[PDB]
C-alpha cells in the first residue's frame, strides 16, 4: 500500500490511492464522464477516446487524456467541463454518429452534447463503433472465437475466416457488451442463431424453459444432471428433497 | 403505473376474441377496485335483468390496487356477475395467491363473455394470452384439474377453476384457486361453467410499482406491530383459524342448530377450533402476504386437505346437528374438490332434513337416512349434490328451492334465495340487519355485526340492543365495501380501522388516502349495487328474514327467549342510508356519491 | 461469516412476504419472480423456502471467469454487477438453483444478506427465515426440539 | 449397527463435563460451542442433553449433493470434510438441531459416536449418556423402571 | 379405550413365556430380544414383567416428528413403520424404556397388544399378565405404572 | 500460556470507556487466579481506607487457571472488592456456568471502576463488549433481570446480575448468576449496585486451550475415581446437596440454636438433608463440570427454586429457632430473588429476635411478631429488608449495626461484623479461630475445620482439643486460598488433596505444579490480604469473638459447659503465621512470600 495523493476534480478535494484511473476518481467523487469502449470487466484498450478530460500539472498546461485509464500518480488537478475537452468529445461524437446513426447510445449523447448527424460525412454506417468490447468479453470468457479482421476504415469485428464461429459457444456475452446493439443474438424455440451460426437451447424436462445452450454446459463441464434444469425448476426440486416434519 | 396496472383483458368465448383495454381510472377513483370496479363494470356492460346462464352475462375476475404489494395480507380478488342463485350481483372474494399472480402478468381485471361451444381454458403467460382446449379436464375435480394444467402450461402457475359441480350448473356452485381456495357464494362458480370455461391459468413474471416506498415501509411495520400485538389476528387465527369462532359464538348462544330452530350447539367442544387444532390440524397456512395464518391444513378420513372453515364446521355440524368432526372435515373436502357451497350444501342438507322431519322427504328417495345428526348424510348428499345424482337433483336448487319444490319455502333459512351462516339473528339483532339488507343474498361478512356485539374488537356492544345498531352496520357495510375493493383481509378490520389501511394504501397507489374518502368510496360502491339489484328485480320488500326468525323466539341456551326485531331498525337503516321509507335510494344521495348517471340510466 | 441466514421449513405459511420483501429491497417494486428468496408449497401444506446459503466452497465462484462473484470480508458470495457479462455459467454451477439471471438489469443475482439487514427476515411472520450468529446456526432449532424433552 | 448413543435425561444433572468432552476430543480444547452433544438447562431443574442418533432415514443425507454424507459399515452418519462444499443444507434439513456447521474448518459437524468410544459418555457422572449394543437399547431404563416395583 | 393390559409382579414366577409369545407373534420366531414384553427377575424371587401400558401422556408421541406415533380408538399408542424416519427420539422420550427400536426393520417397535388379542396374555401360566376391561382397579394399575413417574 | 486466556476487560463506568488489557502472568504465577489474582488486582488498584460505595473502590470478576475446563468441578469465579459490610477485603466465589461463559468469550477477568451515571448492564459477546441501558430491568429481581436480558442478548448468554436489594445498597447484598447461584457475603452486590451496574451479561463459543491434553485426561480419571468413591462426595453431596450436614452438625453439639443461645437444636430432623430429599426435593443440579452435583432443586410454598443450602438452613431456622422447613426455602426462594445473604439475613432476624426478648424492639414497628420459631417473621422480614421498607430499614444494616443501633453489639454473633455461619465455636475449636482469624469476617470456608472435628475427612480431630488447631487451621486457610485461587470446589477438598489439585492443573497450565507450590502460594495470597486489611483499618484486635461464646458456657447437648478458648490459640496461630505477637506480619514473612514491595507501598 502506497500513501494516497491528494487531487481536485472541477473544484473538489479528495485523497485517491496510488495508480488509480482518472474515471475511478471522479465515480468515487461524483462527477460524470462519458464512455463507449471501457468496460469494467475487460481489459481496457483506450479505443473510442470518448472519456477525454483536461489533465492540468503545477506549471504545465492543460492536456487531454482519457480517463478510463490514465492513472493518478501526481498532484494534478482534472477538468471535465472544459472547452477544448467539449470540442475534443463533440468531435469523436460527431465521428462515432455518424458511423452509427440508428444507435440510441450515441443519439442521446449527441443530444446531450447538440451534436447532428451529418450526410456529407457519413461514409458507410453499418453501427458498429469498433469499441472491442465484444472480443474483449469473448476473449475473457475463454473461447476466442471472433476477432477483428482488417485495419483503417475497413476494420471489421468477424468470425474467423468469415464462416459460422467453430469455437463460438452460444453464450451470448458479445451481444450483451455492445453499446450499439450491432451483434443480434436471435432466439427462436430451442434455436439460437448468433454470428449465423444455429446452437441448440436446453429444455428443462418439467418446465419448458430456456436458459443456455448444449454447447455453453458442455464447455462449463457440468456433468449434474440438474444443470439442465432452470433455476427455478432445479431449485424446486431441490427444495421437494426437504422432508418438514409437520409433528 | 402505481397500485394498478392499468390494463384490462377482454375474452370473447363466442367468438375467441382476446382484447387489450386500458382500465378507467376515473371509476377506479370512485371505485376503488375488486368488488368496487368490478360492480361498476358489470353495471356498465351487464344488463341487470338478463339470464345468469346466458353469454349477454359476464364474469370479471377483479383485482385490488394492493393485491399482489407486501402491504398486509394484500392477496386478495375478487369475481363479479350476476348470481345465478339469487339473481342479484354477486361479487365473490378469494385470496390465495391466483389475484396476486394475474396482477404479476400485468392485468387488473378479466372479463369472460358469451359461452365457448366447447370447455375451454385460458392460459395467460404475462401479455402472451391464448385459449385452449380443456376437454380432458373437463369433469375432473379442482385438485386434478390444477395438477393437469399446471403440468400442461407451467408449474409455477396459478389456476382458478371450477370443479364438476360448476360444469353440471349447481347453483351454489364456486371457482377455485389453488384447490382450497373458493370464490364461492350465489353461484359464481355455475356461471362459469355455463360459459364454457374450465379455468383461467395465470403465470406472472412481472411486478408492481409503488409510490413511496419508504412510507409504505413505515406503514407496514406500524400494521404488522398492531397485528402481532392483537389477541385474534397475532394468536387466535394462526392458532385456530376462523374456526375458533365456534366456542365463542356458541357461549353467547348465537349458533343456529338444527336449521336455525336452536341457538344452542351441545355437540360444540367436539367440532371447536381448539379440538380440530388439537386432534386433526396438521399445520396452519397463510394467504398471499398475510401475517397471519388463518388457514388450516388438516387431516381427517385419511384425507389431507385444507380444514373446514367457521362456516363450514356450522354448515356441516351445528346446521345439521353432526358432531363428528371428522365428517365435517371430510365433506369440506368433498365440496373443495367438486366446487360447491359447505354453506349452502350444509344449509340445504339441513333443510331436507327438517323436510324429512314432517315427512315431506321420503328416506328412499334420499339414498340415505335425514337424520339429524347423520355424519354419513352429509358426505353422501355432498357427492350427489356435487354430481346431481338421483336426490342431489334437487339438493344442487339451495335450500329455498327445495322447499318450494315441497311447498314449504318458510323452512329455507335464505335473505335473498342465499342461504344464512352461522349467526342467529334473533340473538345478534345486527347480524338481522346485516342478513335483510345484504346486497347479494344472506351474507355476513358484507357487514361482520358479529365483531362489535361478541368479539367487541371496535367497542363492545349490546347484542340485543336495536338502538345504535343502524349506524353501526351501514359504517361496516361501507367500510366492507372500501376494504374489499382495495383488496386487503376483511379480518384486518379486527387489527385495523381504516387509518392503518389508507396509511398502507397512499403510498401505494401515489394519492392522498383517508379514511372518510374509503367510506365514501365504500358507500358508492354499496349504493351501485343497490341499483344494480333493484334494476333486476330485487323489490325492496326482500329486505326481509323468514317468519321463523321473526315470530319464534330461541327455546334454549343463553339466548334463549329472543326474536328479532328487524322492524324497528329497518327505516332507521333506510333514513341513515339516504334512501326513501321504500328502500329506493334517493335523488340527493346519489348525487352526493355521484351515482345519478346510473340511476338515470335505469329509470328506477 | 459473523451472521448467517437459518431457514426453518418447518415454520414456513407460505405467505411469501419474504419474496415481496426482498423485491422491494432490491429492484424497488414487488415483483417475486425476481426475489432472491423462493419459497415452494407442496401438498399437506410443506412450503419450504429455498435461497443462497453462501456455499463455503462455491461451484458458482469457481465457475466465473470475469471476476464479478466473490466473498467479502462478511464471507458473502457478492455479484459486481458491473463485471457480469451474461455468459450465466454461475447460473448452471449452482447445485440448488440460487443464482438466476436479472435480463433487464443485465447481471447475476443471489443472496447477499442485504449487506447485514435481510428484509426477508425482517418481515418474516413466523421465523422461518432468521439471522443468527454463524456460531450458533444451530442453537436454537436444537433448543426448541430439547424443550419436548423438558416438558415431560 | 452395533452400538447405540442413549440418553436419559431424566438423569442428567446440567453439569455440562459431555461437551466439555466432545470438544477436547474433536477440537483439542475445552469448546462447548463446537461440541456435538448440546445439554440444555430449563427450569425446574429439566435438563436435556441432546445430539444425533443417527436417524436411519436421515433427513441430512437426502439433501447433500456432494456426497458428504454417508453412513458407515457400523450404521453411522458420518461427513467427509474433503467433500464438503460448505452449503450448510444439511442444518437446515436435520429436523433436530443435531447437525451443525464448523466455521473455523468449513465443514458440517455432527455426532459420529467417537468410533465407537463416546467421550461424553465416559466422562458423564450420572449415566444420562450411554453407550449400549443395539439389540439391547432401552434395557437398562426398562430394569431401573422395572426394579422401582421389585 | 375398552381393555388394558394389568401387570401384576406378585404373582409373576420367570417362565418368560411372556417374551416367547410376543417374539413369535410378531416375528416369527422365539426371539425375546425383539419382544414388547421384558421379564426382569430379582433376588427374593422377585420378577416383574414390563410392557407399554399406554400412559395418557405420552411422551414417545410427542416427542415424535415424523408423525408415526399416533393412538387409536383403544388409546392405544401404535407406530406407522412405513413413516419412522429412523429416529431413536421415542425410544429417550419414554420414561420407562418400553418403547424399543427394531435394529433390523429399523422401525420403533411397542407394545401394540396385538390389535385386542394379547398373546403374552394368553401363554401367562400365572396370569401375572391380564386383559380386564378398564375400571377403577385398571385405571388404578395404570396410574401405578405411569402416575408415579419418578 | 494456557489455563489462563490472558486477557482483563477493564470497564469504567464513568467515562464509558471499554478497554481490554494484558494479564500480569507474574502475579498469576505468584497469585494462581481468581481469589488470589483478583486480590492481587485490588490492592494495586484500589486504596485499602476508600469508602466501599465510592467510586474509587472496584468490583472485580475474575476467574482461575481451570475454570471453564474439564477438570473436576472447575466451573468457579470470584467476585473481589472491598466489602462494605467487614470494611475488609470481600472475596466472593460463585459457580454455576458463568466464569466459564466468562473465559470462553476470552477473558479471564472483569474489572468495574467508577460509578455509571445511569442504570446500565454490560454486554459480551466474545470480542464485542459494549454498555446498555438497563433502566427498563432496573428493580426487577434476579428471574426476571436474566430472563429479559437474555431475551434482549442472546438465548444462550450468563447473567450474573443484582436484584432489588443490591440496588437499594443493603450491606448484605449480593451478584447474582444463573438466577440461583450467588457470590454473597460481605456485600459485593451491593457495590455492584453503588455502581449502578445492573447485571454482566456474557456470551462466549471460544475454547480453553490445554497444553498437555492426555496427562490431564488421566489425572481427571483418577480424581474422577476418586470423587466417586467417597462417600461424601460421592454419595452425600449428590444424595442430600450441603444441607446433609444438618444431623451431623447437631449430632455432634455444634448447631448454634437462638442466636448461638444454645448448640443443640431440637427440631433438627424436619429441616435435615434427608427429610428435604424425602418431602420437597424435586432434583439436583450439578455445578460445570462438577461430578458431585450438590445443588437442590426444591419446591416449597408453591414455588420452585434451588433449594436452601446448610447455613440457609441454619440461618432461617436453627438460628432463629424455626423447623418449618417450607418456610426456610420460601425465605431462600426470596434471598435467591432479591439478592441477600441468607446467612446474614438469618442471623439479623435472629438478633432482632433476641432484641425483642429483651422488651427492647416494639413488635408493632415491626408488624410481625419477633417471638422465636416465628415462620411467617422470617419470610415477611426477608421482603421487607429486601426491600428496604419498614423494619427492613434496619434490618439491611446488618446483626452487628442493628446491635450497635440499640446499644448492644454484644448480641451479634458476628466476627469483623460479618455473622459467624452455622458451626458453634464453643463445642469447635479450630472453627472458633477460624472465625476471628479469618480474612473476611465471621467465615467457616475460609479454613474449614468442620471437615476434620466432624467429618474426619482428612483426619479425625478431638473437637475439644486445642495443641494442634493453629497449624491445622493455618493449613487449612492455605489450601482454601490455593483452592479458591484455582477454580475448583472446595467440596474437592473432601476427596482430593493438593497433590491431585496439582496433578489435574499441571497440564492445563503448561508448567510444574505442586501441592508445596500451592500451598506457598495460598499462604501468600492470605498475607496479602491481611496486609489489605491491617492498612484498611482492621486492627489486630478484631481477631476475636463475642463474648456469649468466650464466657457462656453451652447449656445443654452433647458439648454441654463447653466454651472457646482462642485465648490459648490464638498466639500460637500469630506465631505459626509468621506474625508477631501482635498479629502483623513480619519483614521476615513476608521477605519469604515476596510480599515486601506490598508492605513499602502500604508503609506498615
Ligand atoms: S460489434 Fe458491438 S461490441 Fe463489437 S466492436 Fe462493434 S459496437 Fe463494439
Ligand atoms: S456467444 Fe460465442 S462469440 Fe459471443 S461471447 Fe459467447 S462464445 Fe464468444
Ligand atoms: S415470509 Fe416467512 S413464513 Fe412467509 S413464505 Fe417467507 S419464509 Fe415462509
Ligand atoms: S449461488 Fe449457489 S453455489 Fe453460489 S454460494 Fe449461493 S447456493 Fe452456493
Ligand atoms: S453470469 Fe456474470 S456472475 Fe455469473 S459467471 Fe457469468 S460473468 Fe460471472
Ligand atoms: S437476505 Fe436480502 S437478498 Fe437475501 S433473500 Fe433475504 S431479502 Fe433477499
Ligand atoms: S455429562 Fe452427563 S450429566 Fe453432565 S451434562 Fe452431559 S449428559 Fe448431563
Ligand atoms: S444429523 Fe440430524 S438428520 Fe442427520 S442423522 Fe443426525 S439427527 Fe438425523
Ligand atoms: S454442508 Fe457439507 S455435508 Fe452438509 S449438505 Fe452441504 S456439502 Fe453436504
Ligand atoms: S459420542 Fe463423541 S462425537 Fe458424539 S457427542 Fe459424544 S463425545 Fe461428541
Ligand atoms: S418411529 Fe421414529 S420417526 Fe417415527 S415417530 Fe417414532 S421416533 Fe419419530
Ligand atoms: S412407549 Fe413409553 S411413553 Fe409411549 S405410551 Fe408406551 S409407556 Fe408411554
Ligand atoms: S399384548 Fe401383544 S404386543 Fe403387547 S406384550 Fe403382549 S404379545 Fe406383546
Ligand atoms: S408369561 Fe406370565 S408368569 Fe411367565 S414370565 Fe411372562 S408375566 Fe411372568
Ligand atoms: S472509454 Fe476511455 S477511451 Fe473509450
Ligand atoms: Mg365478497
Ligand atoms: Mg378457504
Ligand atoms: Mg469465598
Ligand atoms: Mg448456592
Ligand atoms: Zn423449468
Amino acid at each position: 500500500m502506497r500513501d494516497p495523493i491528494d487531487i481536485v476534480i472541477d473544484g473538489v478535494s479528495l485523497s485517491v490511492p496510488m495508480e488509480t484511473t482518472v474515471l475511478e476518481a471522479a465515480q468515487m467523487a461524483g462527477v460524470e464522464i462519458p464512455t463507449l469502449c471501457h468496460h469494467p470487466a475487460l481489459p481496457p484498450d483506450g479505443n473510442c477516446r470518448l472519456c477525454m478530460v483536461e489533465i492540468l500539472r503545477p506549471g504545465r498546461r492543460g492536456e487531454l487524456a482519457i480517463s478510463c485509464m490514465y492513472p493518478i500518480r501526481a498532484q494534478i488537478e482534472v477538468n471535465t467541463k472544459s472547452d477544448e475537452v467539449i470540442r475534443a468529445r463533440k468531435f469523436v461524437l460527431k465521428l462515432l454518429l455518424n458511423r452509427a446513426p440508428k444507435s440510441a447510445r450515441l443519439n442521446a449523447l449527441a443530444n446531450e452534447y447538440g451534436v447532428s448527424v451529418e450526410s456529407r460525412f457519413s461514409f458507410d454506417p453499418d453501427e458498429c463503433v469498433r469499441c472491442d468490447r465484444c472480443v474483449r468479453a469473448c476473449e475473457t470468457l475463454g473461447p476466442s472465437a471472433i476477432g477483428p479482421a482488417w485495419r483503417g476504415f475497413n476494420k471489421r469485428i468477424v468470425p474467423p475466416f468469415m464462416e459460422p464461429p467453430r469455437q463460438c459457444i452460444g453464450c451470448g456475452a458479445c451481444a450483451d457488451v455492445c453499446p450499439t446493439g450491432y451483434i443480434e443474438c436471435v432466439d427462436e424455440g430451442d434455436e439460437r442463431t448468433i454470428w449465423d451460426r444455429k446452437f441448440t437451447l436446453i429444455r428443462c424436462p418439467i418446465c419448458g424453459q430456456t436458459y443456455t445452450t448444449e454447447e455453453a454446459l458442455k464447455f462449463t463441464g457440468i456433468e449434474d444432471p440438474d444443470a439442465r434444469l432452470c433455476p427455478t425448476c432445479r431449485k424446486r426440486e431441490y427444495a421437494s428433497k426437504f422432508r418438514i416434519f409437520v409433528h | 403505473m402505481f397500485g394498478y396496472m392499468g390494463k384490462v383483458l377482454r375474452v370473447n368465448l363466442s367468438t375467441k376474441n382476446i382484447t387489450l383495454e386500458p382500465l378507467r381510472m376515473d371509476w377506479a377513483k370512485d371505485f376503488l377496485g375488486a368488488r368496487g370496479l368490478g360492480s361498476r363494470y358489470l353495471v356498465e356492460e351487464v344488463d341487470p335483468n338478463v339470464d345468469p346462464f346466458s353469454p349477454d352475462n359476464k364474469l370479471i375476475f377483479a383485482t385490488g390496487p394492493v393485491t399482489g404489494t407486501l402491504a398486509t395480507s394484500a392477496g386478495r380478488f375478487n369475481v363479479v356477475t350476476k348470481g345465478p342463485l339469487t339473481g342479484t350481483i354477486a361479487a365473490s372474494n378469494s385470496g390465495g395467491y391466483f389475484g396476486p399472480e394475474l396482477k404479476y402478468a400485468g392485468y387488473d381485471m378479466i372479463i369472460f363473455e358469451g359461452k365457448s361451444a366447447n370447455p375451454v381454458y385460458l392460459w395467460i403467460y404475462n401479455d402472451h394470452v391464448e385459449l385452449r382446449d380443456a376437454s380432458h379436464v373437463w369433469g375432473k375435480d379442482s385438485y386434478e384439474t390444477t395438477d393437469a394444467l399446471l403440468s400442461e402450461t407451467d408449474p409455477e402457475a396459478k389456476v382458478a377453476c371450477i370443479g364438476p359441480a360448476g360444469e353440471r350448473l349447481v347453483l351454489f356452485a364456486c371457482v377455485m384457486n389453488d384447490k382450497h381456495r373458493a370464490a364461492g357464494r350465489t353461484g359464481v362458480g355455475a356461471v362459469m361453467g355455463s360459459k364454457n370455461l374450465k379455468a383461467v391459468v395465470v403465470r406472472g413474471t412481472g411486478g408492481i410499482k409503488l409510490a413511496d416506498k419508504e412510507a409504505f415501509l413505515e406503514a407496514l411495520r406500524k400494521a404488522r406491530k398492531k397485528i402481532a400485538e392483537h389477541p385474534v389476528t397475532g394468536g387466535g387465527l394462526p392458532a385456530y383459524g376462523t374456526n375458533v369462532l365456534v366456542n365463542v359464538i356458541n357461549a353467547a348462544g348465537a349458533l343456529p342448530t338444527r336449521n336455525f330452530k336452536e341457538a344452542w350447539f351441545e355437540g360444540a367442544d367436539k367440532i371447536s377450533g381448539e379440538t380440530m387444532a388439537e386432534t386433526i390440524l396438521l399445520k396452519n397456512k397463510a394467504c398471499a402476504s398475510c401475517a397471519s395464518a388463518c388457514g388450516r391444513v388438516t387431516k381427517a378420513m385419511g384425507e389431507i386437505g385444507e380444514g373446514p372453515e367457521y362456516e363450514a364446521v356450522w354448515a356441516y355440524g351445528a346446521q345439521c346437528g353432526v358432531d363428528n368432526l371428522e365428517a365435517i372435515c371430510k365433506a369440506n373436502f368433498i365440496c373443495n374438490k367438486l366446487g360447491m357451497d359447505p354453506i349452502t350444501m350444509g344449509s340445504t342438507i339441513g333443510c331436507a332434513m327438517e323436510l324429512a322431519e314432517l315427512g315431506l322427504i321420503d328416506e328412499k328417495k334420499a339414498g340415505v337416512s335425514l337424520h339429524w345428526g347423520n355424519a354419513e348424510a352429509i358426505v353422501k348428499l355432498t357427492e350427489d349434490t356435487g354430481y346431481r345424482r338421483g336426490f342431489g337433483e334437487e339438493l344442487a336448487l339451495g335450500s329455498y328451492r327445495l322447499g318450494e319444490k315441497y311447498g314449504h319455502p318458510e323452512l329455507s333459512m335464505s335473505a335473498k334465495k342465499q342461504e344464512m351462516p352461522a349467526y342467529d339473528p334473533r340473538a345478534l339483532q345486527g347480524m338481522g340487519l346485516e342478513y335483510a339488507t345484504s346486497n347479494r343474498g344472506g351474507c355476513h361478512v358484507r357487514g361482520y355485526l358479529t365483531s362489535p356485539e361478541v368479539l367487541g374488537i371496535p367497542e363492545k356492544l349490546d347484542p340485543t340492543d336495536i338502538a345504535s345498531k343502524p349506524q353501526w352496520t351501514k359504517t361496516f357495510q361501507d367500510l366492507t365495501a372500501a376494504v374489499d375493493s382495495l383488496g386487503f383481509c376483511l379480518f384486518l378490520t379486527f387489527a385495523l380501522d381504516a387509518g392503518d389501511l389508507a396509511a398502507q394504501v397512499a403510498p401505494i397507489i401515489g394519492r392522498e388516502v383517508t379514511a372518510e374518502e374509503l367510506l365514501l368510496a365504500g358507500e358508492r360502491i354499496w349504493n351501485l349495487e343497490r341499483l344494480f339489484n333493484l334494476k333486476a328485480g330485487i323489490s325492496p320488500k326482500e329486505d326481509t328474514l323468514p317468519p321463523r326468525l321473526l315470530n319464534e323466539p330461541i327455546p334454549a341456551g343463553p339466548s334463549k327467549g329472543r326474536v328479532n326485531k328487524l322492524h324497528e331498525m329497518l327505516p332507521k337503516y333506510y333514513e341513515l342510508r339516504g334512501w326513501g321509507k321504500n328502500g329506493i335510494p334517493t335523488k340527493e344521495r346519489l348525487e352526493s356519491l355521484g351515482l345519478l348517471d346510473i340511476a338515470a340510466k335505469y329509470s328506477l | 461469516m459473523e451472521k448467517v441466514l437459518v431457514i426453518s421449513p418447518e415454520k414456513c405459511v407460505g405467505c411469501g412476504s419474504c419474496e415481496l420483501a426482498c423485491s422491494l429491497e432490491k429492484e424497488g417494486e414487488c415483483r417475486p419472480s425476481l426475489a432472491r428468496v423462493t419459497v415452494y408449497r407442496f401438498e399437506a401444506g410443506a412450503n419450504v423456502p429455498m435461497t443462497c446459503q453462501q456455499c463455503d466452497d462455491a461451484p458458482c465462484i469457481s465457475v466465473c471467469k470475469a471476476g464479478a462473484l466473490a466473498r467479502d470480508e462478511k464471507n458473502v458470495v457478492q455479484v459486481d454487477s458491473s463485471k457480469c457479462i451474461g455468459c450465466r455459467m454461475c447460473v448452471m454451477a449452482c447445485p440448488f438453483g440460487n443464482m438466476s439471471y436479472h435480463w433487464e438489469q443485465s447481471t447475476a443475482i443471489k443472496c447477499d444478506q442485504c449487506n447485514g439487514s435481510p428484509y426477508c427476515v425482517e418481515f418474516c411472520p413466523t421465523k422461518a427465515l432468521d439471522y443468527v450468529p454463524a456460531d450458533a446456526i444451530s442453537l436454537q432449532k436444537k433448543k426448541e426440539f430439547s424443550a419436548r424433552f423438558a416438558k415431560i
